């Protein structure tokens, strides 16, 4: 109750005061000002009209002119007018339109796409580890390798060796290498993408690998950055057989996505989690390393791992008085940590029905056996014996 | 490979960087070796006699 | 949960008010692009735009 | 749940869910007619209490309501609580569930509001019993699981409390109040509240702190030692009795005024002096801040034991630990009292031995220069600077400084500062005084001076123990009488010694710093040192300064600088206090001048701290009025004005950062996004007050601590480059140092890149080149932080230096202080009996997880490090000690301290 | 390619026959060699299904070649029968031909030789199984204690693991034993290789056979009650040893 | 995959085709050995049914092998055959030779290994046959076993092979004792059987019985296969009937 | 029973082909449900044809897969739920689309 409230009273009061003065300094920003900083304003609002179509810069043409092309199918010939100058503008870039008559207002869009929302993440993950429970050598790793460089660089100067490019996690299904990801994304402070893999892929002819291109392309201009991109193996070299849309469509996606990760200077900053789930799909030239630089191995837990899963989950569920944790561990061989997670909800699910305002010993061992049911294999003393 | 073989000298030095040591033996670059050949055996070609022998 | 459930309540109530500094912050903005010695050519610009060979 | 009769008796329990008829009919018939009855009715009493118990695990609110909802009734209707005294009195203990039946299980809002009071009355009169304790118990420690109870038994404490506070905020006090009816103490509801805390204590954590800050006396905390002091070890460890005391203390302090909160934590010193470890003790000796405190830690390990042992080692290591040194001069001597060693003692205790292990450190952290190259004009004297403030602390640069070639150029003001940054080569180290020697002995006077600063800066490692103190070289210099040569001198002795108000050191500061007068800027350093030298431990609020700051304004004006320097000095010298420093705004109010009044608003600050939301309001009132009144209309006095504006803007930052620092963490956050809106909120409305205001920013985010450090001071840093005052970028760079190379690598890029970019003035380049340069310390030589280290909540002494510069335009004169810059943080390593250099093993952890601490103690999990490796900065600070599988234990608790590591093998 | 039979060599020059019938030996149960200097102690883990299997009629895990040479095994367990039938023939053989009998030295060449036979010709798999050859020699009291793989290399091991999780019963013992100096008495000899079997089994001591061979061709198999008596003092002393962790980390 | 040969192994070091011939002898009828200390019965169901398949005759999941041991049959009859016939022919071998007839471990022990001998050697199948042994000899008393198709035998005191067979384990289990009694063991094939199998008739028409006592005489062993008329009379006694 | 918004949703998804077909619009399906909270999902895999299918890593296996899969990585999600809760209704879990459980 007391610990809960210190952090209360400083959080709410800030926060809450930050609130009130954004209200008042609001109207106060404006009064100073009123023909020093209005004059920008009130020249941009005529020349705009306000309708404006887009256009992208095709070219510029010497003697302040320009050629667009519009969205609709004409392109048309623009001249190059008002604030924004043409050491601001190059080809590539996109350019807003007057109504009338077409004319260069300046850039606001600044390349923007509905697929950049999508890229950008604002969803913050719990996460850090003393909620992952063990695997000690496999939180060392990923820490090593996309936490480290950035918060120390010292290590990285003083042997003067360049920064793994990336990591690829891969395993047993259900280990929760999802986790420690997370963690990575949460404590770094560092601008998180992603993405599923399974967003890169469409139908359409050539869109697909220019989503792929599009990642980068935002990630380097706002890097150090993490970019994570789940499920591999629906982007892998597999089979297509044949009367086929998507037979095309993998393939070029996949090219794209090898070429910009490699890079030809490449990003040189932006570290890289893969993770997947099946390794015999996986193209060839993926993970052959300078794309990622290490390449690390799950497996589901053992005693030692298994206790602190536990160990984590318990603390946060009431009066395990006559619970033995140890005595569980024992018996349970071979499952994930999914198995775990979902035994301790299983277990308080079994304690409410009881009719009973606590968990026991007999709540926990039945929900155990149920678990044990679920992930099974028998052949290896059935062989044997 | 050839890029794999640019690994090690990555890896090897990650080894020093965590040990504090302001150096890398030829004892971490044979750790470093080991451990990239290890993990890609994982994919294609398991084991050996001499785990024993 | 009484002793720690009250503050729990409190703490919802918080997330609310960071939200309404999202939309109160929106409401007065100062923008402005391109440079400011180029205002003299914004001069120009009205009375090409204004005209008809484009 | 339907009726069944009474076949059997696991029938008659749900006979009675619909209908009791020995709890109803029967009873109140007795009770209402014969009074042999009451006889029955006694015997009855235990049939009844178990029969509650049974159906207890049925929770449907009907089931309960409708089946006690004739008893109910009867408390004043049939029974009328006095038909036979005694009787009804112990016949409360089933009656009193009935009550709480239509409170909280039905909600009717006309009857959950009235019987509510009615409910406070009754608890009281049964609590006289003991037996109402006992019915509390029942239902805390728990029979029977139902959610009901779960909220339920919140409410029966909750009238407790509610009285207990109304009393604070309504004087009529005690049943008065018809809100709860019920009298505030006596020797009958007193008792109640110590037998309940006991219960809670076990099971709980709720209410326990809520009775003391209600209370609000020193005395309900002192009950608390006794039980809690019982409960040390076989109830539970130490390390959990710990953990309360210190969540109750550090959750509520915001809501303590300035006298409260030093009482509240009198009494968990105390409670940690009693237990077992003498290593919380140390550590909350100081939080206080009292001379007093200090010594009875310290005491405790020296005097008993005859023999050397552990416990002359281990006094001089906790006292060795805050390097304001506050401690040092304390502790010291007590040594030479006992004597059994004089020389391990007395060298261990001084930051003598602090230097040694600095040695060790640099060996791994080696040399990489950076410094610029650039030579002729202003360019030369910007390099030659650049040069100490890359190998700050305890470096070996010497063959560089003895190419005289590059001394020599500097010219002017220069000359001081380039002999002045020669010193910090050698900050904290006995060796290079040499350097200094040479030309102090010949050409123009001015080297002469900047020999005397320098001196100051690598005497900061070596002042006690009577070992070279600075008191020594620098009283030649007090004496002689020429202005520059004596400014000098007091400026570096304040410094050194820091904290320390040794005998001689203040006393040679005594008579002086009183003539004001005769017209001399400089003389800022006058009261300046002694500001300095006074923070660390409570202050006197000295009659020297309060004299002369009056003085000074009757005589000039004339000199903006001086009197701007002059009221911040004030300000700066009552830190170490708040509770003193409340008179003392009133006595500098007395004398009113508009002059005066920006001199209050600084104070301000000091005095409110620890409680303040009310100092923030009116930090902001301030800033509008200006333009205010201007708003209303619309629809000699040079000096004066200036002054106060100024003033009110450094206030209102140095107000936030000490409150942040000390409430909630989580209140850090809003803070910087309320500054934020100030600043906007100023940009566009004041001219001249956008200038100061960019400054103040970054000593805002080096104060408070921000755990935030790489978006906000780049984003920031981008808009002032357009905007005048390149002095700005050395503010922020103080706060980016950070853990060398996390944070810092973003930004000597984003600072270079302004800086190389635009020369246009190489006035401004200067200020920014030595931003620069300062950020990074080579392979994580060392952090700088403004807080102690050893408290997290802290605040450091020797960063005050630091703190005063970003008040002023910038200045040639200014550059000289700047290079001052002092506030060193040890590297942790394990100790042994011949002084073991070398850390085994450590664990680091970003983020704290434990949420029963705002502070977080280390998890036992973390991620693993080697040997001899900087205590990291934030993103690092939870740091847990390894050791234990080789069969070690500190004796030195360490959370990530300050304090070096020390261990015990068996 | 390039498992698909034992006649393909491959270009990383693996007969994967051999590397596979390695991962079938994981399948069996542990079994442990721990040489002394006065005895060899073997001793395998017993794998305990249901009460209506019996440990009567039901065979154990370690096998008498003949009366000095003993064998326990892992690995496929329709395997190992015809192996130590062929071994166990040529151990009688050996008498006929010499009149002597076997050197232990002789007799684990003679198993690999099986197994190496087998792995050579393509018409066959070999024997999925590895084992303990322990015995003592026909009139020394030097013990001996040999290994054989699927692959027919054999070596000489002081003390070696294989079988279920026999990695990390190998750490242990690894740590723990010395040919600086081995167990003097057959008492601790048996005791440390109880200790090895106790991480694998968890609980029971009817999970764990202890059968010890020692020189002039004493082969005994130790009973159910001696073995339970081992693993509580081994039981008792590791309870005192949390205690004692606990005490000397408070004392420093 | 590594299915494609039989002397092959897998990655994981299994070999599909011992597991795949050791499903074949869940396609087969219930089998149900169980060993009391006072006999040992042997039970089996068929596999096969209808009114004009004469099944009142003839056994074809019992066959004495010698005169002192027996098996009941799960699993492919073609395969049975020929193991049988040469199962037959080394335990009376034994009797020739050695002038007494073959203890029980050693004639499990002999074909176990020929059934191993078809996965180890030659390009040929794995048998796909689980006999179950029941046996007297005077070294052990009575003895159950039962082979798996992968070529290797252990000890039992009850055992069921043939199909359902992890069903008419845990039934077996619940009821069963140590102390027991042969005219339970026979009760209890009888419990099992009515619910493992598929028909809820269970007649006589799909019951096969032999009951292996040395109770039966004194100093004396007698293997009886029941005829039909006997196992319809028992039916009648458990009530299934 | 709950009065919650289902989406069901029947025995395949590619069954809109309005938007072309659904490779990336399978996603577009939580968000929907996200704001019309609860968002107790009903989905039929019954898939009782095909002893083997559960090797396959994929031909044009892999189009129904990437549907499949997306599914999963959305359900699991990054990191908020809205109580999201999937009714599976499946005939075997021994005849199942691989990885699905
Ligand atoms: N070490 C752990 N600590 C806590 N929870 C765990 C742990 N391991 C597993 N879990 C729980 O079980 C879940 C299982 O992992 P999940 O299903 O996300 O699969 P994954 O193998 O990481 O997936 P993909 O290949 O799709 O990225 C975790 O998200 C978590 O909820
Ligand atoms: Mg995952």
């Amino acid at each position: 109750t007391r610990c809960k409230l210190k952090l209360l009273r400083m959080e709410r009061i800030k926060d809450h005061l930050l609130l009130e003065e954004e209200f008042v300094s609001n109207s106060e920003i404006l009064k100073p000002f009123e023909k020093k900083q209005e004059e920008e304003k009130k020249q941009l609002e005529e020349i705009r009209g306000n309708p404006l179509s887009i256009g992208t810069l095709e070219e510029i043409i010497d003697d302040d002119h320009a050629i667009v092309t519009s969205p609709t199918m004409p392109d048309y010939y623009v001249s190059i007018l008002s604030f924004v100058d043409k050491e601001l503008l190059e080809p590539g870039c996109s350019v807003l339109l007057h109504h009338k008559t077409m004319s260069i207002v300046g850039v606001l869009q600044d390349d923007a796409d509905p697929m950049v929302s999508v890229m950008k993440m604002d969803k913050s993950p719990t996460e850090s580890y003393s909620d992952i429970g063990g695997l000690e050598s496999q939180i060392q790793e990923i820490k090593e390798s996309v936490e480290l460089p950035l918060t120390h660089p010292e290590l990285y100067e003083e042997m003067g060796i360049k920064p793994p490019k990336g990591v690829i996690l891969y395993g047993a299904p259900g280990t929760g290498k999802t986790l420690l990801a997370k963690a990575v994304a949460n404590q770094t402070s560092a601008t998180f993408l992603r993405i599923v893999g399974s967003e890169l892929i469409q139908k359409y002819l050539g869109d697909g690998p220019r989503l792929c291109r599009q990642i980068f392309k935002v990630a380097g201009e706002n890097a150090p950055s993490i970019v994570f991109i789940d499920e591999i193996d629906a982007i892998g070299t597999k089979r297509y057989d044949s009367n086929s849309g998507g037979e095309r469509e993998i393939q070029r996606t996949m090219l794209e996505l090898l070429n910009q990760l490699d890079g030809f200077d490449d990003r040189g900053d932006v570290k890289v989690i893969m993770a997947t789930n099946k390794i015999e799909t996986l193209d060839p030239a993926l993970i052959r390393p300078g794309r990622i630089d290490r390449k690390i191995l799950f497996e589901n837990p053992d005693l030692s791992t298994k206790k602190k899963i536990l160990g984590i989950h318990t603390s946060k569920m009431n009066l395990s008085e006559d619970v033995n944790l140890e005595t569980l561990v024992t018996t349970k061989d071979d499952l994930s940590g999914a198995d775990i997670q979902a035994m301790c909800t299983e277990a308080g699910l079994l304690a409410l029905r009881e009719r009973r305002m606590q968990v026991t010993a007999e709540d926990f061992k039945q929900a155990k056996e149920r678990v044990m049911k679920n992930k099974v294999e028998e052949n290896l003393e059935g062989l044997y014996l | 490979t050839g890029a794999e073989l640019r690994s090690v000298c990555t890896e090897a030095g990650m080894f020093a960087i965590r040990a504090r040591r302001k150096v890398a033996t030829e004892k971490d670059f044979l750790k470093a070796v080991d451990k990239v050949i290890s993990g890609y055996k994982k994919f294609s070609s398991t084991s050996r006699y001499m785990q024993y022998n | 949960a009484a002793p720690y459930a009250a503050k729990l309540k409190q703490t919802e109530n918080d997330l609310k008010d960071i939200e309404a500094r999202i939309k109160e912050k929106a409401g007065v903005k100062e923008s402005d692009t391109g440079l400011a010695p180029s205002h003299l050519w914004d001069i120009m610009g009205d009375r090409q735009r204004l005209g008809e060979e484009h | 749940m339907v009726d069944e009769s009474d076949k059997k008796q696991q029938t008659i329990d749900e006979q009675s869910q619909i209908s009791p008829e020995k709890q109803t009919p029967n009873k109140k018939d007795k009770k209402k007619e014969e009074e042999e009855q009451l006889s029955e009715e006694d015997a009855k009493l235990k049939t009844d209490l178990e029969l509650l118990v049974e159906r207890l695990k049925e929770d449907d609110s009907s089931l309960y309501e409708a089946s006690l909802n004739a008893l109910k009734e009867s408390i004043k209707n049939s029974t009328s609580s006095m038909t036979a005294v005694p009787k009804p009195l112990k016949f409360l203990r089933p009656t009193y569930p009935d009550l709480c039946s239509i409170y909280d299980k039905w909600t009717d809002p006309n009857l959950k509001s009235s019987l509510a009071d009615v409910l406070s009355i009754l608890a009281m009169t049964y609590s006289e019993n003991g037996k109402h304790d006992s019915l509390r118990y029942r239902l805390l420690s728990d029979v029977s699981d139902f959610e009901g109870w779960g909220h339920e038994y919140i409410r029966h404490l909750a009238l407790e409390i509610g009285e207990v506070y109304n009393d604070q905020v309504e004087k009529d006090a005690e049943d008065e109040t018809s809100s709860d009816g019920s009298k505030s103490d006596g020797s009958a509801a007193t008792s109640g509240f110590e037998f309940s805390k006991e219960d809670t204590l076990r099971l709980c954590l709720d209410i326990v702190p809520y009775f003391l800050k209600h209370n609000g006396e020193e005395d309900a905390v002192d009950l608390l030692l006794e039980i809690e002091s019982i409960d040390k070890l076989p109830q539970f460890v130490d390390e959990n009795t710990f953990q309360r005391v210190c969540q109750y203390m550090v959750a509520c302090v915001p809501l303590l005024p300035p006298p409260e909160d030093v009482a509240f934590l009198k009494t968990a010193y105390s409670i940690y002096l009693s237990q077992n470890e003498l290593t919380d003790a140390i550590a909350l000796a100081v939080r206080l801040g009292e001379e007093d405190m200090i010594r009875s830690v310290f005491d405790a390990t020296s005097d008993p034991v005859m023999h050397k042992q552990l416990a002359y080692i281990l006094a001089a290591q906790k006292t060795s630990f805050e390097y304001e040194g506050v401690q040092d001069i304390i502790g010291n001597g007590k040594l030479s009292e006992h004597f059994l060693y004089l020389a391990k003692e007395l060298n261990l205790t001084g930051p003598k031995v602090p230097e040694d292990i600095y040695k060790s450190h640099l060996d791994n952290s080696k040399s990489v220069f950076s410094s610029a190259g650039l030579d002729s004009a202003q360019q030369n004297l910007a390099s030659s600077f650049v040069n100490g403030f890359l190998n700050l602390g305890y470096c070996n640069d010497k063959l560089i400084v003895d190419n005289d070639n590059w001394v020599y150029k500097t010219k002017g003001d220069g000359m001081t500062s380039a002999v002045a940054s020669i010193g910090s080569i050698y900050q904290w180290n006995l060796d290079g005084l040499q350097q200094l020697d040479k030309y102090l002995y010949v050409d123009e006077p001015e080297v002469k001076a900047g020999a005397l600063l320098g001196i100051g800066i690598s005497a900061s490692g070596v002042h006690d123990g009577e070992v070279e103190p600075a008191l020594l070289l620098l009283q030649d210099y007090v004496t002689n009488p020429d202005t520059k040569i004596s400014s000098a001198a007091i400026l570096g002795l304040g410094i050194a010694f820091a904290g320390s108000k040794n005998d001689e050191v203040l006393g040679l500061l005594l008579p002086i710093a009183a003539s004001t007068d005769l017209p001399i800027e400089t003389a800022a350093m006058a009261s300046l040192a002694l500001a300095h030298v006074f923070v660390g431990t409570c202050n006197g609020d000295i009659t020297t300064s309060i004299m002369d700051n009056f003085l000074e304004r009757t005589a000039i004006e004339l000199k903006t600088d001086w009197v701007r320097f002059l009221a911040l000095a004030l300000g700066i010298l009552y830190m170490g206090q708040g509770e003193q420093v409340d008179d003392v705004l009133e006595t500098i109010s007395a004398i009113e001048h508009p002059m005066t009044s920006a001199i209050e608003v600084l104070v301000g600050s000091c005095a409110y701290t620890g409680t303040g939301d009310v100092l923030l309001i009116q930090d902001l009132l301030h800033r509008l009025t200006p333009k205010n009144v201007k708003g209303e209309e619309d629809a000699e006095i040079k000096s004066e004005e200036k002054k106060g504006k100024s003033s009110d803007k450094d206030a209102t930052t140095d107000g936030k950062n000490d409150d942040e620092e000390e409430e909630k963490e989580a209140g850090i956050v809003d803070e910087l996004a309320y500054a934020v809106l100030g600043i906007a909120l100023i940009a566009l409305g004041e001219d001249i007050g956008k200038e100061m205001s960019l400054r103040h920013f970054g000593h805002l985010m080096h104060y408070g601590n921000e755990h935030i450090r790489r978006m906000v001071p780049l984003a920031m840093g981008i808009v002032s480059v357009s905007d005048p005052q390149m002095k700005v970028f050395d503010t922020l760079t103080r706060f980016s140092h950070d853990a060398d190379l996390e944070v810092s690598m973003n930004s000597i890029f984003a600072m270079g890149l302004c800086g190389a970019g635009t020369n246009n003035a190489r006035l401004a380049q200067l200020l920014r080149q030595l931003a620069s340069y300062y950020s990074r310390e080579q392979d994580a030589l060392f952090i700088t932080r403004l807080a102690q280290g050893l408290l997290h909540l802290g605040k450091g002494t020797m960063t005050m230096d630091v703190f005063n510069d970003a008040h002023v335009l910038n200045k040639v004169t200014l550059a000289s202080i700047l290079t001052t810059a002092v506030g060193l943080v040890s590297p942790s390593f394990m100790l042994k009996h011949h002084q073991l250099f070398y850390m085994l093993n450590a664990g680091i952890r970003p983020k704290f997880i434990l949420a029963l601490n705002d502070e977080g103690e280390p998890i036992k999990v973390n991620v693993r490090v080697g040997q001899a490796v900087e205590t990291v900065g934030q993103a690092g600070r939870p740091k847990k000690i390894t050791g234990w599988i080789t069969q070690s234990t500190p004796v030195l608790l360490n959370h990530g301290e300050r304090a070096e590591l020390e261990t015990d093998e068996y | 390619g390039y498992d698909r039979a034992l006649s393909i060599f491959s270009p990383d020059g693996h007969i994967f026959q051999v590397e596979y019938a390695l991962e079938a030996v994981k399948r069996g149960t542990c079994a442990v060699g721990v040489k002394g200097k006065n005895c060899v102690v073997l001793g395998c883990e017993r794998r305990s299904t249901l009460k209506l299997q019996d440990t009567r009629i039901t065979p154990s895990k370690v096998s008498k070649i003949d009366s000095h040479v003993v064998l326990s095994f892992s690995g496929l367990n329709a395997d190992s029968r015809i192996l130590i039938e062929k071994a166990r023939v040529e151990a009688q053989s050996h008498r006929l031909t010499l009149e002597d009998p076997v050197t232990v030295e002789y007799l684990t060449r003679y198993v690999a030789g099986v197994q190496q036979r087998y792995t050579q010709s393509g018409g066959v798999r070999p024997f999925g199984v590895s084992t303990l050859i322990a015995g003592f020699d026909p009139r020394d009291d030097e013990p001996k204690l040999y290994q054989t793989e699927p692959s027919g290399i054999y070596s000489s091991w002081s003390a070696q693991t294989i079988g279920r999780n026999s990695k990390t019963v190998r750490e242990f013992l690894e740590k723990n034993y010395d040919r600086k100096e081995p167990p003097a008495t057959v008492e601790e000899c048996v005791k440390l290789t109880v200790r090895s079997l106790l991480e694998v089994v968890q609980t029971g001591a009817k999970n764990i056979e202890i059968t010890v061979v020692k020189p002039d061709s004493d082969i005994v198999a130790l009973s159910s009650e001696e073995i339970n008596q081992y693993v509580t003092q081994i039981e008792q002393e590791k309870q005192e040893q949390q205690e004692q962790d606990k005490k000397k980390k408070s004392n420093h | 995959r590594y299915d494609s040969r039989t002397t092959i192994f897998s990655p994981e070091g299994r070999l599909y085709q011992v597991e795949y011939a050791l499903e074949s002898i869940s396609h087969a009828g219930t089998a149900i050995g169980i060993m009391a200390s006072d006999g040992i019965v042997l039970a089996a169901e068929r596999k096969v049914t209808s009114t004009l398949l004469e099944q009142d005759t003839s056994t074809e999941k019992l066959y004495k092998l010698n005169d002192k041991i027996a098996v009941a049959v799960a699993g492919l009859t073609a395969d049975a055959e020929i193991l049988i016939n040469t199962a037959r022919i080394h335990a009376q071998n034994y009797l020739k030779t050695y002038n007494e007839d073959i203890p029980v471990e050693i004639l499990v022990r002999r074909l176990s290994d020929i059934k191993q001998g078809y996965t180890q050697h030659g390009g040929l199948r794995p048998f796909g046959v689980s006999f179950i042994y029941a046996g007297y000899d005077d070294r052990y008393g009575y003895q159950l076993y039962t082979s798996n198709p992968s070529g290797n035998y252990t000890g039992w005191k009850a055992i069921s092979v043939g199909a359902n067979t992890s069903a008419a384990q845990t039934l077996l289990q619940m009821d069963y004792k140590d102390d027991m009694k042969v005219d339970d063991a026979i009760e209890l094939a009888l419990k099992t059987l009515s619910k493992t199998t598929d028909s809820s008739a269970l007649t006589y028409d799909r019951l096969e019985f032999a009951t292996i006592r040395k109770g039966a005489n004194d100093g004396e062993v007698y293997q009886k296969i029941f005829k039909p008329q006997e196992i319809k009379d028992i039916l009648v006694k458990t009530g299934i009937t | 029973h709950t009065d919650c918004k289902f989406i069901r949703v029947s025995g395949a998804e590619l069954v809109q082909k309005y938007i072309g077909e659904g490779s990336r619009m399978v996603r577009e399906l939580f968000v929907m449900a996200r704001e019309h909270a609860p968002s107790i999902i009903f989905m039929d895999e019954i898939d009782s044809i095909g002893s083997t299918r559960v090797e396959g890593s994929g031909g044009g296996d892999s189009e129904v897969q990437r549907t499949m899969l997306e599914l999963l990585n959305q359900l699991d999600g990054f990191e908020t739920s809205k109580n999201i809760k999937i009714i599976m209704a499946t005939n075997r879990l021994d005849i199942l689309d691989p990885a699905l459980l």
